[PDB]
């Protein structure tokens, strides 16, 4: 678009609220493909995205499996992991509907998160 | 027709006294029963930068019979005005049918072609063209007329390619 | 000290409208409606106008096959379940010569069964009351004693007879 | 079912449910050894 | 002919034999199904099998080529490749009449990508 | 096994839910019972619609 | 008709073209991009009806640029970290439980996977209130439950159908589990 | 020389089914062709056809909001039984199964431990 520019854009309403935000110390994003280059590709976008929002993540690789059966017909599933480190529960929803919405066809993912809790005020003295 | 445009005035000004807020249908009405047309001007005025919701059947009439004056009145200034309405938000959920929206841009690019330097006109002809509309005959020759009184007939070629 | 940031909450499709306003139109191509192979984008408006009412034709046609036959898409497999994507049923239910029943031809807007129905109330000698009799009107009024699909109303119509036999005719039918 | 359950209380390959596919690469991530 | 006597245009997938899907050709369906740990294999092979089905005898003689069938979340996108020879109304009515159907067949967003062609696209000659 | 080491299974069976009255070895089958739990249409929708003039 | 590639400037806005996943389209793709094994004294097939270019998993809609600009327009939705816990040695300190829940994305229909009931909850008995008795109560009730050599334990539930009631039940069974370690019994003198 | 919202007024005033299609009316005004693909994303959203992300495994699934302790506790059902002998036992084993099963709801666990009920007392 040259001169034909929308003029002003509705942005998203993103409230504030009161409630308090969950913790997640770490977050690990396991990926699943029949192809190596494809993870690669999802690698390279999820790690930009999350420079791009600040989020501090490593990446690393578990090894391949291989399902072989029986004329022999064989399977292989390789692995990569995104281990994403001290983000908030609103960060961490955002960046996973992102890379969630951007998954490619024939990949999976398990996202595991760990939550950071305090103790309950049942647990912090013994009952007399 | 004229004898009720006085009257139109006066529901129009109850109306904002009394609290209920004009939709784009009462602008509609107004302007084609005075189209039969400086209110245009006061009317865009109003409506300036404003987003609208739907609250008449007849909303998406407006900027049609709007762009008809400014093809009526010759005046680029209000049709490049009434396009910023058009595109401020959602507003251009408002411009109807298909019809509609080809009535309103053929009359846009016609006077586009009549009134704007011919730079520009190409600009905008490549903007809308054929991501907004399917162009007519009349447009080409609109524009094939604009080329010659701006002296670029190095382009013609262009404009013959793609209306084939 | 930790001061836990309060939580942003948004809409469901907030992201996809924040990525969507991140993008312009592309001045290259025809609308998102058509399909971009060069052989099925439309050249002018009459056959692009032609396209669209083929494919319009199409659904209303698939439509058709999928609430005339409702067994063979009554399978379910989504989870969460699509209220959308199930068959519409249109036959009226309630069999039995009740006001339930006229109260069902109303909301299907079955205009000529549902008067038949409340004939056959007044023949079993059934009071029926106010409301449905507001909504029978309504419903006649709306559609001027046709079927859904200018009508000309026409003298001593349904409407009217229904309207004249009203033992109490409240505001709402006037 | 679940009444012969409770009483009793008291008391090839199928994961695809395949060559032609296979062989024609319509069975995704299969693929010859 | 005699007893010592005796002693076809293909496209890329039919020139390519089964030993070489995963080194010279792909895999036409992509659904995660297959991978470790996911379950559903079979539900999606079936479903491939009616898409395919459906597909080819509701563009007779139209497919140059065999479907390529893609699965994003609940999404089923199905991209073909057709020939020019059909009037391009009739491309458009049974778009429409497909991505319908499978979407209240399968209960999920069908959507569908012809993709035009001139003619065959031959690889070799066998 | 201490009978104080008893004791102290037969609590922390108590507090995880597991079964506490003696298991026989043929009785614990009941516990794992109770722990877990159309070419029709093909066919038929294919027909219809060739009858109707839209597929084959 | 002919391909739009020939209208496509070489500074046009890459993104407005493929804004979100779409197949490969030869006449919209403006590359001369070559996919297939060549026959003798051949080339790479062409783009325009390549099934093998087709079935990939392409990343137009996925560009530096594309990436870039998303990020920029989605940092309104997000928080910060609140700067005190610079490191595991303070998140170990002011939260001592860990509570790890885990989501699944595969493609179909449904959405259920019965995987995503479980909850790990994991404590160091360090962080909890516990006496030398109650230490050793706690220790030995839970079992395997608890590593000598990281001081954590790790309780999993998974018995309810959903979530959130597998971590009300974690939940509770910390509270039950501190405090029958509290409690002393008439047969425990007699260890 | 001044605007047409200035002048003389009226001055008289001072400060079903007819419903249903009125608004279907209204819907009307802003009825456009989708622009691009957001546009298919959102309205199938709205229209509930595709998923909701981030992916929840329990979406539209609450389980009739049940808590915890009617999964894990099921004995307070057992109270009609014999509270001391063998048919005790095996009403203790059916349902520290059943409070293990993560596949069913807590009515039909109930169903099982009432089928039980109605067979020991016609037996």
């Amino acid at each position: 678009l040259h001169v034909d520019v929308p003029k002003d854009l509705t942005k998203p309403v993103v409230t504030i609220s009161d409630e308090p935000d969950i913790l997640y110390k770490r977050l690990s994003v396991l990926v699943k493909g029949h192809d190596k280059a494809v993870l690669d590709s999802y690698e390279y976008f999820a790690v930009l995205a999350a420079k791009e929002l600040g989020i501090s993540i490593k990446v690393h690789e578990p090894p391949r499996k291989i399902e072989r059966f029986t004329v022999q017909y064989e399977m292989r599933t390789l692995y990569r992991c995104l281990e994403l480190e001290h983000l908030t529960g609103s960060t961490a929803d955002v960046y996973l509907e992102y890379i969630q919405r951007n998954l490619p066809e024939g990949v999976a993912m398990e996202v595991t998160k760990t939550q950071l809790e305090q103790l309950p005020e049942h647990i912090k003295e013994p009952i007399w | 027709h004229v004898f009720a445009r006085s009257p139109a005035l006066q529901v129009l000004r109850e109306m904002k006294a009394i609290g209920i807020e004009p939709s784009l249908a009462t602008y509609h009405h107004i302007i084609r029963l005075f189209d039969q047309s400086f209110i245009i001007y006061d009317i865009m005025n109003e409506l300036m930068g404003k987003r609208f919701s739907p609250k008449d059947p007849d909303d998406d009439k407006f900027f049609q019979s709007a762009m008809s004056i400014c093809s009526s009145l010759r005046d680029l200034e209000l049709a490049y005005q009434v396009h910023g309405l058009l595109k401020t938000g959602d507003n251009w959920k408002f411009i109807g049918p298909d019809q509609h929206r080809n009535f309103y841009y053929s009359k846009f690019f016609d006077l586009i072609c009549l009134m704007e330097q011919i730079d520009v006109t190409l600009k905008w002809y490549e903007d809308l063209i054929p991501s907004a509309y399917f162009p007519h005959s009349q447009t080409m020759i609109h524009l094939l007329q604009a080329l010659d009184v701006a002296n670029r007939l190095e382009v013609i070629p262009k404009i013959w390619k793609d209306s084939k | 000290e930790v001061v836990i940031p309060k939580k942003k909450t948004w809409d469901k499709v907030a992201v996809l409208q924040a990525l969507a306003s991140t993008v312009n139109r592309d001045t290259t191509a025809v609308p998102y409606v058509f399909q971009d192979d060069p052989y099925l984008m439309p050249a002018s408006s009459l056959e692009s106008r032609s396209f669209l009412l083929a494919k319009k034709s199409g659904e209303n046609v698939a439509k058709f096959i999928i609430n005339s036959y409702p067994k063979y898409f009554q399978k379910d497999i989504a989870e969460p379940h699509i209220p959308c994507l199930m068959p519409e049923y249109f036959e009226p239910q309630i069999k039995d010569i009740s006001e339930a029943a006229l109260k069902e031809r109303i909301e299907l807007r079955k205009v000529k069964a549902s008067v038949d129905m409340f004939d056959q109330l007044l023949q079993a000698g059934t009071t029926v009351s106010l409301e449905t009799t507001n909504s029978l009107l309504d419903l006649l009024c709306y559609y001027g004693d046709q079927e859904p699909s200018g009508v000309t109303w026409r003298a001593k119509n349904n409407a009217e007879r229904i309207f004249s036999l009203m033992p109490e005719k409240n505001e709402h039918s006037y | 079912a679940d009444e012969r359950l409770r009483i009793n209380s008291l008391r090839v390959k199928r994961r695809w449910r395949f060559r032609h596919l296979a062989d024609h690469g319509q069975l995704s991530g299969i693929q010859r050894a | 002919r005699e007893l010592p006597c005796a002693w076809k245009p293909v496209t890329y997938e039919e020139a390519h034999a089964p030993h070489y899907i995963a080194h010279r050709k792909g895999w036409l369906s992509l659904h995660t199904g297959n991978l470790d740990g996911e379950d559903h294999a079979a539900e999606r092979t079936v479903e491939d099998v009616f898409l395919r089905k459906f597909m080819w005898g509701t563009f007779p003689g139209c497919l140059a080529d065999q479907l390529v069938l893609k699965r994003r979340g609940n999404q089923l996108e199905i991209c073909a490749v057709v020939l020019r020879q059909l009037s391009p109304h009739k491309y458009y009515f049974l778009v429409g009449y497909s991505e319908t159907l499978l979407s209240y067949f399968y209960k999920c967003p069908v959507r569908l990508h012809l993709q035009t062609v001139p003619s065959k696209v031959v690889y070799k000659y066998l | 096994l201490s009978e104080y080491a008893f004791r102290m299974s037969r609590l922390s069976a108590r507090l995880f839910g597991e079964v506490t009255r003696p298991t026989n070895s043929k009785s614990m089958k009941v516990v794992k019972l109770f722990s877990e739990l159309n070419h029709h249409t093909y066919a038929e929708l294919m027909q219809t619609l060739r009858f109707l003039g839209l597929y084959r | 008709l002919p391909p739009r590639t020939e209208k496509m400037a070489v500074d046009q806005d890459w993104p407005s073209v493929y804004p979100v996943a779409a197949p490969f389209k030869p006449s919209a793709v403006p590359l001369p991009v070559r996919m297939g094994y060549p026959v003798k004294k051949g080339v790479p097939m062409a783009k325009e009806g390549n099934l093998e270019l087709l079935k990939i998993p392409n990343f137009l809609h996925l560009t530096p640029v594309a990436i870039k600009k998303h990020c920029e327009a989605l940092k309104d939705f997000c928080t910060e970290w609140p700067a005190a816990l610079d490191s595991d040695e303070k998140c170990e300190k002011h939260f001592p439980i860990e509570i790890d829940s885990t989501d699944y994305v595969s493609s179909g229909p449904s959405v259920r996977n019965p995987r995503a009931r479980v909850v790990v909850l994991r404590v160091k008995l360090s962080s909890l209130n516990l006496d030398d008795h109650a230490k050793k109560k706690l220790i030995k009730l839970v079992g395997e439950r608890y590593c000598k050599t990281t001081d954590v334990l790790t309780i999993k539930t998974d018995r309810c159908p959903l979530r959130r009631q597998n971590y009300d039940y974690a939940v509770y069974l910390l509270t039950v589990l501190y405090h029958e370690s509290w409690n002393t019994e008439e047969w425990e003198k007699s260890k | 020389r001044k605007n047409i919202f200035t002048g003389k007024r009226l001055n008289i005033f001072d400060m079903s089914l007819w419903d249903v299609e009125f608004a279907k009316q209204l819907a009307t005004v802003n009825e456009q062709p989708l622009q691009n693909g957001f546009e298919e994303l959102i309205q199938w959203t709205k229209e509930g056809k595709l998923w909701e992300f981030p992916i929840n495994n329990e979406a539209g699934f609450d389980d009739d909001g049940s808590e915890f302790h009617e999964h894990i506790f099921l004995e307070k059902h057992l109270e009609s039984f014999p509270k001391q002998g063998p048919i005790r036992h095996f009403m203790e084993l059916v349902t520290c199964g059943l409070s293990k099963n993560p596949y069913l709801s807590v009515k039909q666990k109930v169903e099982h431990i009432e089928w039980f009920r109605n067979y020991f007392n016609e037996k």
